[PDB]
């Protein structure tokens, strides 16, 4: 079915691929030949994850866990019983981020908008490339990958930050922190002024953006303005994104495994100003 | 329960947390559902009973106006149910062709919402998209290039027009619009700035929306000094049409 | 955007202008360093 | 084109503001204009009201930050060279574990102490101030409920959990690295803080608070074209452009929120971080002592 | 002297003046408490 | 800084307040002749 | 004095004494409750 | 004349010197008292 | 000297000055009482 | 010009410079206690 | 020599350099007293 | 520019100068006292 | 003439120049501070 | 006769050009200054 | 360009110049000192 005002926009045309084939919806979804990949990908990935289970020892959602080869394989291609299925998962999903971006760009060439919805969902997926392949290949063999499991790849966060001393010293980390913290704020922020024009207290008419723009200066110090927000936000978010991608890119490939955070800030502390 | 049990403090918060956060998914997920509701069944589906969702849409809501008006959400009359449009295909989830011309009707991402034929009234109750002219104390602030004066120039390469006039955003100084004066009709229509290349490339300023001679098709708007949410939509709508529809033979 | 044009060409001839002196105290410097201490040693040593 | 940046500036007067109710103070008259904050955004800097709330809420912080300051330049015998170069790691750290909850000694926790005491004051004072800056103007108080998140997990990690722990010396050192050192040990004394369930939940929900507002920003600045940035106006007289946003969502992954319901995903879930995250301080120590043990007896 | 108030709004300096008043007169009271000597609540430590 | 009316409320206004004010500090000391009762403060320099 | 409330608003003040009085208030019953002599649940320590 | 007139000047500067002289007065009485339960200012070798 | 009023709004000026006073005087209080020959409060050490 | 007169200026500085002064013999009286009590600048060996 | 105060607000000028010098002053003093030589309070050390 | 005319600018610059030298001479007389309580720059192998 | 103050406003190219000194000055006297040679204020250790 | 600074302002660029400059001139010398070799105070070590 | 013109532009460069060689002549009289209080610039061999 479509929402009451949807008629008019389901119109044939801007596909990328395919022409009318998989122009067409089902149910809410627009489909698209990107669409149809998508769940393909997404399917192989969650049926491969099931047999990697089912060859495991337990079913217990919170322990499953799909683990990268061994070291001794390097970069290569693992048999699929010893890390293998985890290679796989990672294709199954990086082409399904991958074409769920793309079916994203055809929606917003049917629809006649801008592509920043997907152009925003990339830098994810570059940071999870990161993850998965540019660090591991930088540094050499696939077992630096994290296992796909809800509670092992927080062991593998744990074991990756405490392998560089105390991880909380990483300058790019430090940064991507104060940018995710300031995303929370900003969206908080934004959210609750907002709702406080739209519902306003007892009595009174919903406010206009002159009121959002006096009492966030009130609060900020200056305005930004209804669009300033909304940029400042996509830019907050996807900075956070970006450096956390790049902190990880300099631990390991640039500071060695076993080196320190901590330690790499006496540059400061034995500067000739004050070494001595 | 007590210190050997397997029930503890813990995972009981966790499970009064795990409840409120169903009940709240469902609280935002029916508020989510204030606009589009009910649902219009496709082909091939029967039409006597409504199609609403398992969180049913909420009552309508009704927000205060300034002057004392009031708007009841959802906006029912915005929906323009029926539209110059056929099913390209007699099932379900089949696309619509247009049966006219996108411009004229609106329809794919030339579509608008029948919104109020009313400007918008700010704070002072005076429309606030207003032309420079009619906003005094303002001004382009040189910094930037100024538009006026440029000829504006269609997508094809044919000059469309000439740019003489910027309409702004008061108490949010912004410029919204640009006025055309039309080649040779002496007619003048609006064109929104994020559908322009106000950079003087080479000495104009530049649309590939729309080609040249498309600017005379552009919704006029009925006063000279101030434009309404329905004109305000109409000309976003007959610009964003052209980014399906016009591709001005560029081949 | 930027600036004018006129103002951009005189930007670059004065921003050259300024580098190339620049570069020729940083030589001028550079040699009575050398006078103090000449770097660049070999594989026996200093 | 991309609306990241804006083409062309206009300029004009200075804005006063919505006029207050007949309970305020004449605010300011700073009212200047920086050209980058209009390019990025607008370009107003005023003028700020500082009422009574305000200031004394900036004299309890400031002087926290003297005795913050004053101590970490005490810790260091004076010596300015010595601050610049151990500026981030110094601390004015917390009590010591042997006097519980008492006031220590100045230089054992006192100081800590009163520090702690003033910086609190001074942030229920900017609490104070939010909700009578929105209510002075006739707005909901959203944002000061949403900023009663973060002054609550701030308090559970200075001044709830250290008393349920009944020792002062639980609680976080005032210092830049001291502080995240303080974190780490946290993580590290408790168990492990990956295996407290509120402490996953927060995450999720700071996880999700980036990808909402990448979303939402995203959203809004690829219908702005239409009109999208005006959300107020789009939700009182629903226009394409939210139209277009919510058949955009809809299309991708099924369901869609509309211009008033998004922002209330927006503000709940970066008021549940902080929420759930308090909740899982007060319960690491208080209730829960080894959050790896507890995992395992769990899952 | 009493021109000071031509210039000074009262009703500002005079609840400024208290509130200052107030925090210093807590900071003291916090100083004393927590030394051992003027602690008149427990009143020696040791 | 006139705020209010003059002496049609603040003198009912002060009455008022004065009254409540001293039930107030009423209360209070004989709460803290109680306490010096149960337990003096100001010790010795040696303690108590 | 009653002319303080010609400068003062009544409601505000009002507001803003009683917030403050419950404030020492609590301050002071916590000190005490901390201390080993004055707390009055369980008593002295030791 | 910023704010006020000139006979409420003097009227509300009297009012606030009684007032802080009173404050004065009963701060130096309890300074004595303090003085006497703790003298401060100790020799260079302590108390 | 009294020009300096003439650009100086006493308000402002005064204002601040009293804050840097305080806050010098602050200070200094605080410095002495981080010492132990000038603590005037648990007198010097050892 | 700060939106002042000039002989209000006049009268303000006067006032000023009172204030200024009697501050100042209060902290010198307060120095001269103090070195009683404590002197300070010692000697290169110590006090 | 006297032309300076046409281009910089002495309102704005005379306030960035009085506060350039108290911090100056501040700095001064703490480099003193963090030495052993110069510390006037508490003298040398060892 | 700023809002001042020449002749306000040159007497502005009069006082300005005047009392930088007053200030720069009780530096100086303060340097000397201390000087004379201990002297820096020492020689090569200190004092 | 030199039209750099045309590029930047000397109300502001002459603050931060001048930040820029100061903050070059202490950095040199905070070298030389820190060594031993030329430290002039417990000037020579060991 | 180059005429391409049209997508930086000449301003921004400038200032970020001057303070690497300037933190490039401060890395040399502080790696000189480490050395033993070119240290021209407190001399060469051991 | 920002808001000024070649009217001040043509001697404030002036002034300016004569101020920082005012300044760059007392800094080297300062030099001048600092080397007669200690020589900088040693040879490998030391001081
Ligand atoms: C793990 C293995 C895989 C499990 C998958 C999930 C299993 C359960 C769901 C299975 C559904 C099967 C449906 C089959 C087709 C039925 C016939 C049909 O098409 O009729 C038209 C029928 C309804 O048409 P309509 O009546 O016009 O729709 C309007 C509604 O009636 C009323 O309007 P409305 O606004 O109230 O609702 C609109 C919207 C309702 O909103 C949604 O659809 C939201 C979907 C996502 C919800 C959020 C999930 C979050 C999960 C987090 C879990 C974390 C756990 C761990 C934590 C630690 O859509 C729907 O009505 C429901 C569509 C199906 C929802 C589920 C889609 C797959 C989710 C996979 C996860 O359309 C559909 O059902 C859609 C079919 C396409 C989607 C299904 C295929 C998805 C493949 C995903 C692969 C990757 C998964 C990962
Ligand atoms: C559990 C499982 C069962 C439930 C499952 C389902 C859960 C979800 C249901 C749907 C929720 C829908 C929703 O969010 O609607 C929002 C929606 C927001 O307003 P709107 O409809 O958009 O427009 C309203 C107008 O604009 C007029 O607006 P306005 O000017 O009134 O301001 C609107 C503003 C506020 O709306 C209000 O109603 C709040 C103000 C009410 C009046 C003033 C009372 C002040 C009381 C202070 C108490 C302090 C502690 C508060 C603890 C609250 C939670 C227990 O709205 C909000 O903030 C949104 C609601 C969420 C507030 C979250 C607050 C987080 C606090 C974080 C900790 C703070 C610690 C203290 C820090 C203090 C500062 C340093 O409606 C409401 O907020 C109404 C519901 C309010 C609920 C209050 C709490 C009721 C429950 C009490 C405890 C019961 C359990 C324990 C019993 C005792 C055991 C011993
Ligand atoms: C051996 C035993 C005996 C055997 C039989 C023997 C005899 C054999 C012969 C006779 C019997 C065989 C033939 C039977 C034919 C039946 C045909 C039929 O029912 O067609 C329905 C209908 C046929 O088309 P239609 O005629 O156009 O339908 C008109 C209706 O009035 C629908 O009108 P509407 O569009 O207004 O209503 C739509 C509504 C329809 O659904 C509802 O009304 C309720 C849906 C939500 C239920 C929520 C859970 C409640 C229960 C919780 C308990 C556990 C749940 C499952 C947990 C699994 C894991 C433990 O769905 C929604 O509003 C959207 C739901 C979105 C869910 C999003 C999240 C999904 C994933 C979550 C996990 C990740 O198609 C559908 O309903 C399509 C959607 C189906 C999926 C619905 C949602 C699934 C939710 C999964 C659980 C999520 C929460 C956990
Ligand atoms: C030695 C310690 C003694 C003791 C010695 C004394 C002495 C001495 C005194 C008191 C006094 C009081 N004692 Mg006692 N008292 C003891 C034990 C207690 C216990 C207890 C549980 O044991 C309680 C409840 C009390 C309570 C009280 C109050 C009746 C009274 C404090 C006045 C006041 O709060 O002004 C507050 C006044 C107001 C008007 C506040 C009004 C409320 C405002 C509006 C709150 C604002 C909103 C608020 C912040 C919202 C909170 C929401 C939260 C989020 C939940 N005492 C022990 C046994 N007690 C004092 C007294 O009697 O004064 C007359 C007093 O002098
Ligand atoms: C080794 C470190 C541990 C760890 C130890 C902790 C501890 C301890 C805590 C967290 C907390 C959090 N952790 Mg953790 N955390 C770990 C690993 C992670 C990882 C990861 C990828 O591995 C992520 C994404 C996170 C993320 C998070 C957040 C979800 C959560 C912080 C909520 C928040 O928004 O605070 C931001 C908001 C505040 C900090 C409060 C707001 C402050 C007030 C309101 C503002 C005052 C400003 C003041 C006025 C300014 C002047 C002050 C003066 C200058 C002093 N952690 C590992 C396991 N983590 C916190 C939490 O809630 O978890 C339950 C927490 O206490
Ligand atoms: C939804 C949860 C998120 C959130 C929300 C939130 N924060 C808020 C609000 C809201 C809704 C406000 O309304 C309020 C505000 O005014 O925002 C502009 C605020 C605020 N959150 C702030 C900070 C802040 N929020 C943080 C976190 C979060 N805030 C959460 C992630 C953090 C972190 C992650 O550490 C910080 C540091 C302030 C900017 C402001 C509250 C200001 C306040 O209480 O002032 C008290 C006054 C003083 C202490 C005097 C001195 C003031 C200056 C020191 C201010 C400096 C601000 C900032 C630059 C500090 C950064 C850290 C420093 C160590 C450098
Ligand atoms: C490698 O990372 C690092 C950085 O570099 C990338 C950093 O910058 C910093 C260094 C940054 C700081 C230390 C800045 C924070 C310092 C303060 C806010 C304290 C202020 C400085 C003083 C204590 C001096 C006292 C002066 C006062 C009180 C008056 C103010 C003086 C002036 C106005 C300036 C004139 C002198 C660190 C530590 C660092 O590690
Ligand atoms: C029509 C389609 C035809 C498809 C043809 C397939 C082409 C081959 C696909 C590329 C496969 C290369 O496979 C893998 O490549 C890497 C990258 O260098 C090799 O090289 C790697 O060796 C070792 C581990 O083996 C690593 O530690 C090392 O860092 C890296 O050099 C691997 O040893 C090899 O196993
Ligand atoms: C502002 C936020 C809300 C107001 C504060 C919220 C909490 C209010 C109620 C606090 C109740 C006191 O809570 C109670 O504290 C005492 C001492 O402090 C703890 O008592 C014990 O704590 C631990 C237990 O190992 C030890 O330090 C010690 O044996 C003892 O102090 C109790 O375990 C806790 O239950
Ligand atoms: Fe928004």
């Amino acid at each position: 079915a479509m929402l009451s005002f949807e008629k008019k926009y389901r119109v044939r045309g801007g596909t990328l691929i395919g022409g009318d084939l998989f122009d067409f919806w089902v149910g809410p979804f627009y489909v698209g030949i990107f669409g149809v990949m998508t769940v393909f990908f997404a399917l192989i990935g969650i049926a491969l994850i099931a047999w990697n289970t089912a060859l495991g020892p337990t079913w217990n959602l919170w322990q499953i866990s799909v683990n990268p080869p061994d070291a001794k394989y390097g970069l290569g291609f693992a048999p699929l019983a010893e890390g293998g299925i985890w290679q796989w998962v990672s294709i199954c999903a990086t082409g399904a981020f991958v074409t769920w971006a793309l079916r994203e760009v055809e929606i917003c060439r049917k629809l006649g908008i801008g592509f920043h919805v997907p152009f925003a969902f990339s830098f994810a997926i570059f940071a999870y490339v990161t993850l998965v392949v540019i660090r591991p290949v930088l540094m050499g063999s696939w077992s630096y990958g994290f296992p796909y499991g809800i509670f092992t790849h927080l062991d593998w966060v744990s074991n990756t930050g405490y392998s560089y001393g105390q991880f909380h010293y990483n300058p790019a980390h430090m940064i991507a922190i104060t940018f995710f913290f300031t995303t929370c704020l900003a969206l908080a922020l934004h959210g609750g002024l907002v709702l406080s024009a739209l519902n306003p207290d007892r009595g009174e008419p919903v406010k206009s953006p002159e009121h959002e723009n006096t009492v966030f200066r009130d609060l900020v110090g200056y305005s930004i303005g209804t669009i300033g927000i909304h940029r400042l936000g996509l830019f907050l978010a996807l900075s956070a994104v970006f450096f956390s991608a790049v902190c990880m890119i300099i631990s390991g490939p640039v500071l060695a495994e076993g080196g320190s955070w901590p330690d790499w800030w006496n540059w400061w502390r034995n500067l000739p100003i004050w070494n001595p | 329960m007590q210190p050997g049990a397997y029930l503890d403090l813990a995972q009981v918060t966790l499970y009064v947390f795990w409840i409120f956060f169903a009940g709240l998914l469902f609280y935002l997920r029916r508020e989510d559902k204030r606009e589009g509701y009910p649902l219009v069944a496709d082909a091939g589906s029967g039409t006597r009973l409504a199609k609403i969702g398992v969180p049913a849409p909420p009552d309508p809501k009704t927000y205060l106006l300034r002057g004392g008006a009031t708007k009841t959400v959802p906006s029912t009359s915005n929906d323009r149910p029926n539209v110059a449009l056929t099913p390209a295909a007699p099932w379900p989830g089949a696309p619509f062709v247009p049966t006219g011309n996108p411009f004229a009707d609106g329809v794919g991402p030339g579509s608008y919402a029948q919104r109020a034929d009313v400007p918008e009234l700010g704070l002072d109750n005076l429309p606030i998209i207003v032309p420079l002219r009619a906003a005094k104390g303002m001004f382009l602030d040189p910094r930037d290039p100024n538009p006026v004066g440029m000829p504006v120039v269609g997508c094809d390469g044919v000059v469309g027009g000439t740019v003489t006039e910027v309409w702004v955003d008061r108490a949010e100084v912004l410029a919204r619009y640009l006025e055309v004066e039309v080649a040779k009709s002496r007619k003048r229509v609006l064109l929104p700035v994020p559908f322009a290349l106000i950079n003087d490339p080479f000495g104009k300023v530049s649309v590939d929306a729309i080609r040249g001679d498309q600017f005379a098709g552009v919704p006029t708007t009925s006063k000279g000094d101030q434009v309404s949410k329905l004109e305000e939509d109409k000309i976003c709508a007959y610009y964003g049409a052209g980014t399906l529809y016009a591709t001005p033979l560029r081949s | 955007s930027g600036l004018s044009e006129a103002e951009a060409k005189e930007f670059h001839s004065i921003f050259v202008t300024s580098f190339f002196l620049f570069i020729v105290v940083a030589v001028v410097a550079h040699i009575l360093a050398w006078m103090w201490r000449p770097w660049l040693p070999k594989a026996t040593g200093y | 084109y991309q609306n990241i940046f804006t083409q062309v500036q206009v300029e004009g007067p200075a804005y006063a503001g919505v006029p207050l109710r007949p309970g305020s103070s004449p605010r300011e008259t700073q009212t200047t204009f920086n050209y980058w904050l209009g390019k990025i955004g607008d370009a107003q800097v005023g003028p700020v009201y500082l009422g009574f709330t305000g200031v004394c809420s900036l004299l309890c912080g400031f002087v926290a930050i003297e005795i913050i300051g004053l101590n970490m330049l005490a810790s260091v015998d004076w010596s300015p060279i010595e601050f610049l170069r151990q500026f981030c790691w110094l601390a004015l750290e917390p009590p010591k574990p042997e006097y519980g909850l008492t006031i220590p000694p100045l230089k054992e926790g006192g100081w800590w102490l009163m520090a702690g005491f003033f910086l609190t004051v001074s942030i229920a004072l900017w609490w104070v101030r939010t909700y009578r800056r929105s209510r002075a103007l006739g707005m909901g108080t959203h944002v000061s409920w949403a900023f009663a998140s973060a002054i609550l997990l701030y308090l559970a990690l200075g001044f709830i959990q250290p008393l349920l722990m009944g020792s002062w010396s639980e609680a976080p050192p005032f210092g830049v690295f001291p502080h995240l050192d303080w974190t780490n040990n946290f993580s590290i004394k408790y168990g492990n803080l990956y295996y407290n369930p509120f402490h996953c939940l927060s995450i999720a929900f700071l996880y999700g608070s980036a990808l909402l507002f990448a979303m939402h920003g995203a959203t809004i600045l690829a219908v702005s074209r239409y009109g999208g940035e005006r959300e107020i106006e789009q939700m009182l007289d629903r226009g394409t452009a939210l139209e277009r946003a919510a058949l955009f969502w809809r299309w991708t992954m099924g369901f869609n929120a509309t211009a008033e319901s998004i922002h209330r995903w927006a503000w709940w879930f970066a008021v549940l971080c902080p929420l759930t995250g308090a909740i899982g301080i007060i319960l690491t120590g208080p209730v829960v002592d080894n959050w790896f043990d507890w995992g395992v007896k769990h899952g | 002297m009493w021109r000071i108030w031509l210039l000074f709004d009262p009703r500002r300096a005079l609840v400024l003046l208290f509130v200052f008043l107030f925090g210093l007169a807590i900071i003291i009271h916090f100083i004393l408490l927590s030394t051992s000597r003027f602690n008149w609540l427990d009143g020696p430590r040791a």
